[PDB]
RNA sequence: ACCCACUCGGCACCUUACGAGAAAUCAAAGUCUUUGGGUUCUGGGGGGAGUAUGGUCGCAAGGCUGAAACUUAAAGAAUUG
RNA sequence: GCGGUAAUUCCAGCUCCAAUAGCGUAUAUUAAAGUUGUUGCAGUUAAAAAGCUCGUAGUUGAACUUUGGGCCCGGUUAACGGGGCCUUUCCUUCUGGCUAAACCAGGACUUUUACUUUGAAAAAAUUAGAGUGUUCAAAGCAGGCGUAUUGCUCGAAUAUAUUAGCAUGGAAUAAUAGAAUAGGACG
RNA sequence: UAUCUGGUUGAUCCUGCCAGUAGUCAUAUGCUUGUCUCAAAGAUUAAGCCAUGCAUGUCUAAGUAUAAGCAAAUACAGUGAAACUGCGAAUGGCUCAUUAAAUCAGUUAUCGUUUAUUUGAUAGUUCCUCUACAUGGUAUAACUGUGGUAAUUCUAGAGCUAAUACAUGCUUAAAAUCUCGACCCUUUGGAAGAGAUGUAUUUAUUAGAUAAAAAAUCAAUGUCUUCGGACUCUUUGAUGAUUCAUAAUAACUUUUCGAAUCGCAUGGCCUUGUGCUGGCGAUGGUUCAUUCAAAUUUCUGCCCUAUCAACUUUCGAUGGUAGGAUAGUGGCCUACCAUGGUUUCAACGGGUAACGGGGAAUAAGGGUUCGAUUCCGGAGAGGGAGCCUGAGAAACGGCUACCACAUCCAAGGAAGGCAGCAGGCGCGCAAAUUACCCAAUCCUAAUUCAGGGAGGUAGUGACAAUAAAUAACGAUACAGGG
């Protein structure tokens, strides 16, 4: 079906090649899985070697980390706003590697609630020593504040959906956030 | 070939098995194990071809399934397991236990060993690595893979395994002075001393030695097994002491030990 | 499937074909020798000039070469084994002077002619073929034997072979037989 | 390369379609009167043994232990080769019987005898008559071999010995088979289900048809009319034409009918 | 301007064979079976044939490049009549 | 009857020669062939020097830079080859001891190459070749010797593989780079 | 180991090609044919077409036994047809059509990957803040019985019953460390009890140091002295090289694994319970290593051709970024963006009566020619393509579809793949038996046992190669050298 080797195209000077055999197994390509935004359905797929990769085909509620406190969560996925390679994935929702998409925010802010005590966007003393020791490090950058007012955060997948079935990723921060707020308010 | 081979026929088998070129067209394939095929002697070749126990495939049929051989002190029934280097292979029926060391010609030959010291095998620690879960490990030659080692222990050295569940005994360090045994190449056979060894980075580190009569070669690392230091090795040389004499003083010991 | 067994033809035609003189040598050494054919004469010719050959080669190479040196003895050794070189002339211009005739002296068929026993040259090769000589104690048949040294003093009659007794043979026995049944009775 | 390649397999199109408007024009399998008629060269053999070791090849008990009974004209069907064979073993005492079967049949096969050697007063003017009297193709083949000492030396010995004397008298043939060996009977039985038949000249432009059933109906007191089911073979017969039954005589034919139309004999009937 | 001697670079010549060559002849056609200073081009018996085809140059005439099937035992230097 | 008979012998026999359980023929190829020529062809007249000149890639390209002398020692049969010292001469990237930047013990050491020596790593069969009486031989890798009553035992070598890659000694031969705006070395 | 001789020849010499000579492990053919050892054989033309038969099955003490099978412990127990299950069927064998930087040869790389098996290591954590574990449940084949079809190794509905089948399912220690904290008692504050802590998956983060020595700072600030404040061993492996091996934290998962199996043995303990405990194995199982392999891969090397000089990029040609896919790198594919890459050192195109190599013939050396073929590597099963199962296939003695042939008939439908072994037709100058056997060499399986046209033996056989019978000795009479 899908190939390849590397003897269906010209060599290096230009050169066609000839069908040195036919197409053999162990070179197989397979049908890409658009993966799309809905409830959760997963096929199997069985590879070379006896192993398996989880096919995703429509996937929501994916982990996603915050590196600065370095913490995860299970959280829902609003949608795509942004892809660096192919552009009409934004318009249909395809999920990727490597993707800027949209989440939810609330695990997050109950997790800050919780841990932190502050609010964003506006009793138990051994909780206040664990505030109180936990003071002096509740600063975070502005727009992640104004993401928590809005309800919404911008994150980027980085775990594979057709190679494993898991939509994985981080949430941005700093320079990253910067430039993608900057590519995504200059293109829309 | 859209899978693995089982057939090996004659002349692509390896020389120092001693197969003869006629008397059938196939040849035994070691299967799967402690080393490999080309460097490794299967037990039907052992049995009928350097013992004569055996006359054919059937009777060292009968004699391993009759559970008589132990390769490593554990019964073997496979006609065409590879029995490789430093193996401890016994015949615990007529009370005599071998060990498989090359010849100085280049082939494997028998070589009678005692009761005593055949409890032990020698082995060159080939890789040395931290497993799962922590644990540091070697892996030598064979296959074998041993947990917590002594730590002075690394890349390339010997270690001495006796026989029952790995438990390294009193090991041997690589360096220069040691007495080293060759397992590869066309020195394949000589004993002899390091003199010195040479490193390049990228590949193939050699190692010049000299034998006992000043006679010295160049070897890779790869072929290179320490068995000890000066004077005293660990097991029992074969026969010749592995000095790789020329020709002429070859057929001069034809014309000594003739007559009589 | 199987290995290729090898083989080797032993013998070469000369590439002159037609000429006087050696032509004449030829019959004169198939007169001399009772030889079959001309494939004995080319069959030696072509061994000594295999012999002549490796002796030249082992003479380009340098002095004190090993292998010239053990190459040499196995050769000097091999033929003086066979007898045809004499004890004295162990070198390798000597090995360079051989002939076709003192090859063709040291056969069976000549051997069994020279110890007498035979008293003609075709006599020898037809009691030589016909099973009636043993070498120490086996019976040889073959005219092109090639007698060595060490086997040259144990050349008998068989254990057979009427000449050295052990029921007569066939012709005597039915001449027997004859005499017995008409001059009997 | 590939123009050289279209030419050879055109023009080698053409050669195989000008060879087979040659060989296409017969017709067997599923009917075909290929009759094997078996003839005995000596007194001591057993036609019926012949036609057992025949039969028995074909994996097949049933039809030869209902041919046992008694019958001596078989209709023998073989899904092996999917053949219709029809075995005529003629009467021994009838040489004139011996003559007819071999001059109507297709095939005709020789037994031989490894222990007595052929007659010169029986079996060598059988071989001799039917050589002279029109001869279609034949197959010799030993039977009694077990007979003769064990050891396959000898009995090769007396094969060879019969393939001489069959290659003096029929040099075109060279091999005479054995039905000890299950292989030989194998190799008769390819032999007679696929090869086809040479022609008789003589036999084959004026045809002849191997009955099966031949009844007799009322139709006068002084004459009446013989029914005959029958394979028709050579050339085929005409209503009005003559028809000569051996030991009967010359007679008119009547009625025709074709089973697989009705042919009634007209006022050109020959007298 | 002429004469004598020398020298460099030429166009040519007479003799010779130290050498070469099949011979006529050659100061190169010498330093070559004792065969190697550097480097371009061309030829492989005679016909078919400088034909046929292809390409290219040319307004034309024509030029450059250029086979095969088939066939055949043949096709330079002197002396002597 | 003789002789001649583009009878290119028109047909048969006798004798002789060569090879011989084999011999001839056809085709293809190799050698003798120096008619493919690198070793090793030829070009005045026998085939064959462009009509002539310039010119790109290609091939080829003047000479010159550590010579010579002395010292010892040990290797091989008075000769041959070797290594260190001195003679303005051991020139480079780094540790540990003697010290007052320089000695000793130590890993490497080509400005970039070509060349060449030694070595590794180089499948078996086949090739050359050592041994061994398959009865000889082509072969095969066997075998040989004994109280032949519980046996002993040699051996199944060696050599080659010109290329490309890897390591190593040499520095003749043939290349390249270095300080002319000193933008240079050495502390 | 290095020889020549005739044809132009009329009287001569050389150039020149032809003819003669020899060899071929080089094919055929003509004639003849006694012996011994040895053995190639439908490659060239047609990788053309195939009747018939064999060529792949497999059970040990160790998965399933109610055969109304054969024989001889009241659950079974000997042997054992059938069938489910597991493994193999991807090795062999054949052929040389394609293939001209493709295969191959030697040499490397995988720090860029897959790997049934063999061998060595390897699993106290599972439901759980109300529970079968001295053992959960469903079906189905084989079988009994009824039938359809012309046919095929075609099968339907009906009734039974098992697993190492399919589907679920708890055991198990103690310690330690973290998050949440009833809090209380008032502080430099310190505390009951709740949860979590195997492996595998995916993501984010952190540790994975190390060329030799001297002070002042604050913050996180821990133990101890003599609360002045002092402070010490502190722990890190390999490689030339790593974001390596590995560890730790936060979570995630249609939660992967963590023995509901089988044989042979009757050991030990006493509270004497049909209690506790216990051997030798077979079979499975996660992860890593080893081994059999596999797939991509660096360097250098090919036959003839300029009557092939420019070629590659619509429709990926060269590179970059990201993504998809793969076992994995990679224009392998897609989006975007650059305008590149090869070439007289002959690219690209064409021819090959071209599989490549180890090798073979020819012996002065150098070379010329051949290699379809006993070993190694590749490709293919009439031409293409797709695919299921499986560790491994783009398999063809597996399937599906089209194409070309072509078979059986009840005219409705079904079955096919000899470039495996024999053999047949055809094509030809050109090539053997429809034989015997697993005894040797070895392969496959549940495994000493069965199977193997793999292979061996024999038949045909002047391919080629070795050894040597067809006569030997007298006497007589002559002829001699005498």
């Amino acid at each position: 079906g899908i190939s390849r080797d590397s003897r269906h195209k010209r060599s290096a000077t230009g050169a066609k090649r000839a069908q040195f055999r036919k197409k053999r197994k162990f070179e197989l390509g397979r049908q890409p899985a658009n993966t799309k935004i809905g409830a959760k359905r997963i096929h199997s797929v069985r590879t070379r070697g006896g192993n398996k990769k989880y096919r995703a085909l429509r996937i929501e509620t994916g982990n996603f980390s915050w590196a600065s406190e370095g913490i995860s969560k299970k959280t829902r996925i609003a949608g795509v706003v942004y892809h660096p390679s192919n552009n009409e994935l934004v318009r249909t929702n395809t999920l990727t590697k490597a993707a800027i998409v949209q989440i939810d925010a609330t695990p997050f802010r109950q997790w800050f609630e919780a841990h932190y005590g502050q609010t964003l966007g506006k009793k138990s003393k051994n909780a206040e020593r664990k505030w109180a020791a936990r003071a002096a490090s509740a600063k975070i950058e502005s727009s992640v504040e104004s993401q928590f007012s809005a309800g919404r955060l911008y994150a980027c997948i980085s775990s594979r959906p057709g190679q494993s079935g898991r939509c994985d990723g981080y949430i941005l921060e700093g320079e990253e956030l910067a430039f993608y707020l900057r590519r995504l308010t200059a293109k829309k | 070939a859209r899978g693995p081979k089982k057939h090996l026929k004659r002349l692509a088998a390896p020389h120092h098995w001693l197969l003869d070129k006629l008397s059938g067209c196939y040849a035994p394939r070691p299967s799967a194990g402690p080393h490999k095929l080309r460097e490794s002697l299967p037990l039907i070749v052992f049995l009928r071809n350097r013992l004569k126990y055996a006359l054919n495939g059937r009777e060292v049929k009968a004699i391993l399934m009759q559970r008589h051989v132990k390769v490593d002190g554990k019964v073997r029934t496979d006609t065409t397991y590879p029995a490789g280097f430093m193996d401890v292979i016994t015949l615990d029926a007529t009370n005599e236990n071998f060990r498989l060391v090359y010849d100085v010609k280049g082939r494997f030959a028998v070589h009678r060993i005692t009761d005593e010291e055949a409890s032990y095998k020698l082995g060159k620690v080939k890789k040395v690595q931290l497993g799962k879960k922590g644990v540091p490990y070697v892996v030598t030659h064979d296959g074998r893979t041993i947990r917590y080692p002594d730590p002075n222990i690394k890349v390339n050295d010997t270690v001495k395994i006796d026989l029952a569940s790995g438990k390294i005994t009193d090991f041997i360090k690589f360096d220069a002075g040691k007495l080293v045994y060759v397992t590869g190449g066309r020195n394949l056979g000589r004993i002899g001393t390091i003199v010195h060894k040479e490193r390049h980075d990228g590949g193939f580190d050699l190692v010049h030695i000299k034998d006992s009569l000043d006679n010295t070669f160049v070897t890779r690392l790869n072929n290179v097994f320490v068995i000890g230091e000066q004077g005293k090795p660990y097991i029992s040389l074969p026969k010749g002491k592995g000095i790789k004499l020329s020709i002429a003083e070859e057929r001069d010991r034809r014309r000594a030990q003739q007559g009589l | 499937p199987r290995a290729p067994r090898t083989y080797s033809k032993t013998y070469s035609t000369p590439k002159r074909p037609y000429e006087s003189s050696r032509l004449d040598a030829e019959l004169k050494l198939a007169g001399e020798f009772g030889l079959k054919n001309k494939k004995e004469i080319y069959r030696i010719s072509f061994q000594l000039s295999k012999i002549r050959r490796a002796a030249r080669d082992l003479l380009t190479r340098d002095e004190k070469d090993p292998k010239r040196l053990f190459e040499g003895n196995a050769l000097i050794r091999r033929l003086v084994r066979v007898g045809v070189l004499s004890e004295d002339k162990k070198k390798l211009d000597y090995v360079l002077a051989l002939k076709v005739e003192d090859f063709l002296e040291r056969r069976l068929q000549t051997q069994v002619y020279k110890l007498g026993l035979a008293k003609s040259v075709h006599h020898a090769r037809v009691l030589i073929t016909q099973r009636h000589i043993a070498v120490g104690k086996q019976i040889v048949n073959i005219p092109s034997f090639m007698v060595r040294l060490d086997s040259e003093k144990h050349i008998d009659f068989a254990p057979t072979s009427p000449f050295g007794g052990a029921r007569p043979g066939r012709v005597a026995r039915r001449n027997a037989a004859r005499k017995a049944e008409a001059s009997g009775e | 390369k590939l123009q050289r390649k279209n030419k050879a397999k055109q023009l080698r199109a053409q050669r195989i379609l000008d060879s087979i408007e040659n060989r296409k024009l017969f017709e067997g399998k599923n009917g075909a009167a290929k009759i094997i008629t078996i003839v005995p060269l000596v007194n001591d053999l057993d036609p019926l043994d012949i036609l057992y070791k025949l039969l028995k090849c074909a994996d097949d008990e049933g039809i030869m232990v209902q041919e046992v009974d008694s019958k001596r004209i078989f209709n023998v069907h073989i899904k092996k080769f999917k053949s219709n064979l029809k075995i005529i073993i003629p009467d021994m005492t009838n040489f004139l019987n011996i003559l007819d079967c071999a001059k109507v049949a297709d095939f005709v096969v020789f037994g031989l005898s490894g222990v007595q050697e052929v007659d010169e007063e029986f079996g060598e003017q059988i071989i001799r008559a039917l050589e002279l009297q029109g001869i279609a193709s034949y197959i010799g083949v030993i039977s009694n071999l077990s007979a003769v000492h064990e050891k396959e030396k000898f009995q090769l010995d007396v094969k060879q010995s019969l393939e001489s004397y069959f290659k003096h008298f029929f040099p075109s043939e060279e091999r005479v088979y054995n039905l000890e060996k299950n292989s030989d009977a194998l190799n008769v039985l390819r032999t007679l289900c696929q090869r086809l038949p040479r022609s008789i000249n003589w036999r084959d432009n004026r045809g002849y048809v191997v009955a099966d059933f031949v009844d007799f109906v009322e139709t006068s007191p002084d004459s009446g009319d013989l029914v005959i089911e029958g394979t028709v073979r050579g050339i085929g017969f005409n209503a009005n034409r003559l028809v000569h039954i051996p030991d009967f005589g010359d007679f008119q034919l009547n009625k025709i009918e074709k089973i697989s139309t009705v042919f009634e004999s007209n006022m050109n009937r020959d007298t």
